[PDB]
């Protein structure tokens, strides 16, 4: 099997930049290399084939070149909708193989998270556990620090975060952290809070609710 | 019975549909299989009724046909292939 | 217009068998080879093989020859992928993809793909979700908390497709209970709280559990 | 561009007008010169799209045409000559 | 209908030259070879040669290549036989004759012949005949005496061809004067002598003499 | 040059008889021999070619056979109209050659001649010479004797005869005898007579005229 190695694995670049992604093959493959773009939740889409043929309907900002065991995909002016994972694929010798993929993230102006905090819905509490949801809406950069504190006691271990994929329009992320407890010792406390430590934030923002406000 | 004039006009040097073996035309396509394996091409054919002459093309052209290509184990699909047609023929010295 | 529609995915037990179908339309099925490509959740692409739709001959990437079988029913313009003795590592999204119309010469790239179907191999049983409200109270954020369900995926729209902008349905997370959990959030104008009605439409085809939850301030 | 279906139908094994050389069919007519030197005959032509097969006639027939014969120093005249046409063709193993 | 019409015959001095023409009609001149055959008075047939009317090539029997030449004017569908240095032995009726339409294979026989023209080589002088009546008087007989002409031949018909039964035109006899003479006779019913008109039409082409002579009771 | 020799050179046969004529080549000529019939004053006409192919339009009583150097023409049943000269022609090697010809005569019953005598015309007399013509019409066989007598003087040496080719319908002959006299001698006598002797005449027949009657 022919091995394809892409570099870099991931990158961050600003809209308008000129991004170059590289695919290197474990052996000569002539000009038998294709490049694809795959956006979250969708099938990959061919950008270029036979090393440099632009597929019909594909923005000309996309270009590829190279030969033998080295090829390059070039996006001349990054757009916000160019966030995706790109793959190369050789068709020199079966079995057809793909490179590991290169994730491209759009770099934008730092942005502050819009914190929100939600409390354990009545009828769920009537099931035997309480889930507290803390929201961090549309921000940048991805890194962020959400900390849970139940009655000043800063919780640790009973929370799970989930992050949104880079927004295709404005390029921001949305995060959601959840501290899970038993409806037992939840009714057993009062002030619940989640402190959002972000870079677009000058001071660690906090959100809290009044047990039964 | 076919009248001499007819036999003569009909067999005299001129472009006549000829079923050409695709692999022959593109001798490089070694590893491919084609469907059809041959194509209907206008081609210089006929006689000059002269040991000293020969039917050759004086006007050529290209025709594009949808040929299915097959490289076993690798792939299979239809697509476009172009072939040389003969539009004019003439009896010229050998 | 060319298009491939796949079906036949779903939950299957380890050791179990499954048969995916890829129905071609908008073109002549027998004129272009059909490829199969899979992608494990969060991983890369892997070529399973392809089948010549004119002659019926299949070609498998080495690792699949033993348990996978390609076949087709030209009368239905449908390619099939039969998987046997499935294992957890076969869990993935399976795509079919047709070879392209070439020009002069041949290039083996995949130009039209199906939407893919998720095949999840596990002995855990199906479980519908418990949708709870994440009520609100300039703009406010409200939503639904879809809890404890198996297997993926769960769909979530708002006001039956009406409320588009402001929506952010999160990636489910596997809870230590072995069940999934996700939240779908939306932000609306604060002066809408008493006015407009907000109902999240949660769907879980795997358990045929479709819940409709009215989210209002409390 | 020619649609695959046409390309396919048109080149598939069948009787197609072929310009055949007379001394060919009558290898014994060494000392004669003919006008025309070749005739328009129905002959099995085309492809089978199968390396193991071959286009062959399954139904033959005869056609009679007026061919001028010429034996240098002896005589010259037109008259009747008969040739074999192919009416049916089929792909059969080799 | 196919026919060959020859002309150009007649008297020629020893040593002289003469060109004969063979005019074809009722078929395609260039599709059949033209032969030339001659027959001396009271003698056999002798092949002179032939010419390919498609290509032009002449082929001569050995004794003729020297003084004879075959040619053609396809634009007039005519073949020519040019004769030079004629001698007394060249005196003969000359025919042109086309080769035949064959069936499968070729056989060199002559199928249509021209009417032939008498070429007489001699230094004597041309002389037209005098035509006199052989007046009649059951069956009666009458005729015309065609006297003192040279060279042969003379033609005689009765009533312009309408009367042919009972007609006898005798072979010409050379008189001791070196001039020929012949009689043409016909028997008719006696009771028809007062009423029917009898005219002999004499023609001596070599001297351009044509005479219609009415023959009646004295 | 290939020599063709026919035999016999001539023959006489009766209507209904089977006639066979022979052609012998000086060397092998395969089956490349043709046969022709030539009637008086006409071009020869092809009867048979390639030894035995009967030309279209030729009575089936005509047939030919043979090979190598010996050939034969056969008339199964001689008809009155078969009076002619027959020739064979080889087309083995150029130059094409012919046999010397075989004259075929019809043998029939005896027919006495009808005799007519004609005086010179006054128009001829104007020129100084007189021609006296005696006609013997439709007789058989050919042998006939014509004797001239002017006022009972037997004429000898001053007459000439011509005989007709065999008639093709009734198989007879006709003969003309012309006595040449000077105008002066012609006016010197009165009785002009031609006496005819022939097998079908029991005794000689005489036709005469008296100058000026």
């Amino acid at each position: 099997d022919i091995q394809l190695t892409q570099s870099p694995s991931s990158l961050s670049a600003s809209v308008g930049d000129r991004v170059t992604i590289t695919c290197s093959a474990s052996q000569d493959i002539s000009n038998y290399l294709n490049w694809y773009q795959q956006k979250p939740g969708k099938a990959p889409k061919v950008l270029i084939y036979f090393t440099s043929s632009l597929h019909s309907g594909v923005p000309s900002r996309f270009s590829g070149s190279g030969s033998g065991t080295d090829f390059t995909l070039t996006i001349s002016s990054l757009q916000p909708e160019d966030f995706a994972t790109y793959y190369c694929q050789q068709y020199s010798t079966v079995p057809w193989t793909f490179g590991q993929g290169t994730k491209v993230e759009i770099k934008r102006t730092v942005a502050a998270p819009s914190v929100f905090i939600f409390p354990p819905s009545d009828e769920q509490l009537k099931s035997g556990t309480a889930s507290v949801v803390c929201l961090l809406n549309n921000f940048y950069p991805r890194e962020a620090k959400v900390q849970w504190k139940v009655d000043n006691a800063l919780q640790s271990g009973n929370s799970q975060e989930s992050v949104t994929e880079q927004d295709s329009k404005d390029s921001t992320y949305s995060l959601s952290s959840t501290l899970t407890l038993s409806k037992a010792d939840y009714e057993k406390h009062k002030v619940y809070a989640c402190e959002v430590t972000h870079q677009g934030l000058s001071s660690p923002v906090t959100k809290s609710f009044n047990r039964g406000e | 019975v076919v009248k001499f004039m007819d036999v003569y006009q009909r067999s005299y040097c001129h472009p006549i549909e000829t079923l050409v073996d695709i692999f022959q035309e593109y001798p490089d396509e070694i590893e491919y299989i084609f469907k059809p394996s041959c194509v209907p091409l206008m081609r210089c054919g006929g006689c000059c009724n002269d040991e000293g002459l020969e039917c050759v093309p004086t006007e050529e052209s290209n025709i594009t046909m949808q040929i299915m290509r097959i490289k076993p184990h690798q792939g299979q699909h239809i697509g476009e292939m172009s072939f040389l047609q003969h539009n004019k023929c003439e009896c010229r010295p050998k | 217009e060319v298009q491939l529609v796949e079906s036949g995915g779903g939950l299957v037990q380890p050791g179990g068998s499954l048969r995916l179908s890829c129905a071609a339309s908008g073109y002549d099925f027998t004129h272009y080879g059909m490829n199969w490509v899979r992608q494990a959740p969060g991983k890369g692409l892997e070529w399973v093989g392809w089948i010549n739709t004119y002659t019926g001959e299949p070609t498998y990437a080495a690792d699949f020859k033993r348990r996978f079988t390609f076949s087709l029913d030209t009368s239905k313009s449908t390619a099939y992928l039969q998987m046997n003795s499935l294992r957890a590592e076969d869990t993935a999204v399976y795509y079919c993809a047709k070879y392209p119309y070439y020009y002069g010469t041949s290039h083996w790239y995949f130009d039209v793909w199906g939407q893919g179907t998720l095949v999840t191999v596990s002995s855990a049983s199906t479980k519908g979700p418990s949708v709870f409200p994440l009520a609100p109270s300039g703009t406010a954020a409200l939503g639904c908390l879809v809890k404890d369900y198996f297997p993926e995926p769960v769909t979530v729209s708002w006001n039956s497709g009406a409320l588009t902008s402001g929506v952010h349905t999160f990636p489910a997370v596997l809870q230590s209970s072995g069940l999934y959990s996700l939240s779908s959030v939306v932000t609306v104008p604060s002066s809408s709280l008493g006015t407009q009605t907000y109902i999240c439409n949660v769907n879980h085809k795997p358990s045929n559990t479709k819940v409709d939850k009215k989210v209002e301030p409390k």
